[PDB]
């Protein structure tokens, strides 16, 4: 899937689209107007992350062997 | 203005892509050798090959349709270029396939006026559902028996 | 292994000697009398397990794999032996005893399950500490002491030691515990995040020049900084849902946050500069922008 987001940000006609770039996976340093070369103000850091939720634990479980290592958590 | 819209089929990746370009050309240009010339190209036999050709046909035709400025496209003297290279070639002239596709053609399919009101999601669910149409058609499978009869 | 019960139902009544007069772990003297009760159950535990110290070895200051036991009770790596004694230096690393024939003799019976037993023991004991800290520590909603967040932030740390100096451990009261890259958690940093933020701001940033000076000087601080960013989101994502107020207080709040903000950010700008307060405020203006998306 990383992999599959590399391909999916760089077909070529939606790369031209200044969209994409902003968001899909490039840096935003194209944008003149804006503070220079900082240590905080990089791409990764304001990047975007998860919510964690209680069905996302549950997708957790299910990967970790919530069945038989951790049975009251799943059930 | 012209702000086109995910090919999210590349997820099949490096096969697909270069037949989809060469069905982009095939669609501004007039020769269709150039499709067969990909297909003599690939790996990943018939079925695989036949879902790479129509969902290829299925985009291009797809981002000609929707988009207001370059509507029914095929209809000016290119729908008989494509129509025969599929009574030419046997890649995908097989009757239920050839039905399905020339539905595709002349827009008389009827998944394209699936008439989601959202117009936003009504995009990701034709995608899927087209998808599924192809991967049922072309596939032959006994895990798609069931489904491919619902 | 039913070879440790007279010993451990002897610190549980020593337990409850040190903690009969002041029973509250939250200020200076109960805990400094745990941890020192901790620590030397700990190495008299040692001493009844395996004949005085075992070990990590010398060269990796890791655990060892394949143990070869030197003639002056030392316990070290096969692989770190193997790449150090074939040069002429067949002698000893710590104590200078020479060696005399060979690295013969490795131990494939008691050094591994002491090993095993051993990391099994820590791992049972950190998670003592940490549901301590976590529970006694930090009861009630008022923050614990001075001096006792000052030994919990220093003892993250492993501080200089004759060899690479200055590694980070799994919040442990031990020493003979590595990584050897310098790897930063986020355990006492979420359970010292629990409270308000206007009375442990001073101390964050105590921690944050501490990992500045002496672990991440020249390195990717771009993934520190965007680990105490999600830490303080995490923890005002806490300090809202887990309170009971409406909407508009939080609205309110914010928006006087937002239309009251002074940029200044010159100050933590160059190259190294970044205050915790200054994460607090790129936290908190992402959590403005959340609750606005
Ligand atoms: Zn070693």
């Amino acid at each position: 899937l990383p992999a599959i987001n590399a391909l999916i940000s760089q077909d070529e006609r939606i790369s031209s689209n200044p969209v994409t770039k902003i968001i899909y996976g490039d840096p935003a340093t194209f944008l003149p107007h804006l503070p220079q070369k900082s240590i905080i103000h990089c791409s990764k850091i304001w990047s975007c992350r998860r919510k964690i939720t209680v069905e996302y634990l549950q997708h957790i479980v299910e990967q970790k062997n919530g069945k038989e290592t951790v049975p009251v958590l799943w059930h | 203005d012209h702000v086109s819209l995910m090919d999210r089929y590349l997820v099949h990746g490096n096969e697909y892509k270069a037949v989809r370009d060469a069905t982009a050309k095939a669609v501004l240009e007039c020769k269709t050798l150039d499709i067969g010339n990909a297909l003599m190209a690939c790996r990943s036999p018939k079925p695989q090959q036949t879902a790479y050709l129509l969902l290829a046909l299925y985009t291009e035709v797809a981002a000609l349709y929707r988009s207001p400025n370059g509507s029914l496209h095929p209809e000016a003297k290119q729908l008989e270029a494509v129509n025969k290279f599929i009574k030419e070639s046997k890649i995908l002239s097989d009757p239920n396939i050839r039905c399905f596709a020339r539905s595709l053609v002349d827009n008389t399919l009827p998944l394209l006026k699936i008439r989601s009101a959202n117009s936003i999601l009504k995009g990701t669910v034709t995608e899927m559902a087209v998808h599924v149409a192809t991967i049922l058609l072309c596939g032959h499978n006994q895990i798609l028996k069931p489904l491919r009869n619902l | 292994i039913p070879e440790l019960s007279p010993l451990v139902t002897t610190y549980v009544s020593l337990l409850d000697k040190c903690l009969e007069e002041d029973s509250n772990l939250k200020t200076c003297r109960p805990f400094v009398a745990v941890m020192t009760t901790l620590c030397d159950c700990k190495d008299k535990a040692s001493k009844k397990f395996s004949r005085f110290g075992i070990q990590p070895c010398f060269i990796c200051h890791g655990d060892a794999q394949d143990p070869v036991c030197l003639p002056c009770d030392h316990v070290y790596c096969l692989r770190c032996i193997q790449t150090w004694l074939i040069p002429g230096q067949m002698m000893c690393p710590y104590c200078l005893t020479d060696l005399p024939d060979k690295f013969s003799p490795t131990v494939s019976q008691d050094h591994r399950k002491a090993i095993e037993k051993h990391a099994q023991f820590r791992h049972m004991c950190n998670s003592f500490f940490v549901d301590l800290v976590s529970t006694m520590c930090f009861k009630d909603n008022t923050p614990p002491e001075k001096s006792v967040i000052d030994t919990l932030l220093s003892l993250l740390f492993v501080q200089k030691e004759l060899l690479h100096r200055e590694h980070t451990k799994s919040l442990s009261p031990f020493d003979d515990v590595v990584d050897q890259t310098p790897v930063i958690r986020s355990v006492l940093l979420k359970l010292l995040l629990k409270y308000s933020f206007h009375e442990v701001k001073d101390y964050i940033q105590n921690y944050l020049t501490q990992l500045e000076k002496k672990a991440f000087l020249t390195e990717d601080k771009t993934e520190l900084y965007l680990l105490f960013i999600s830490c303080l989101e995490d923890s005002v994502h806490q300090k809202t849902s887990a309170g009971c107020r409406n909407l508009e207080q939080v609205l309110r709040e914010e928006g006087h946050f937002l239309r009251t903000y002074s940029p200044g950010l010159q100050g933590q700008e160059p190259v190294r500069i970044a205050s915790v307060e200054y994460l607090q405020e790129v936290a908190r203006v992402r959590l403005c922008l959340d609750l606005a998306a």
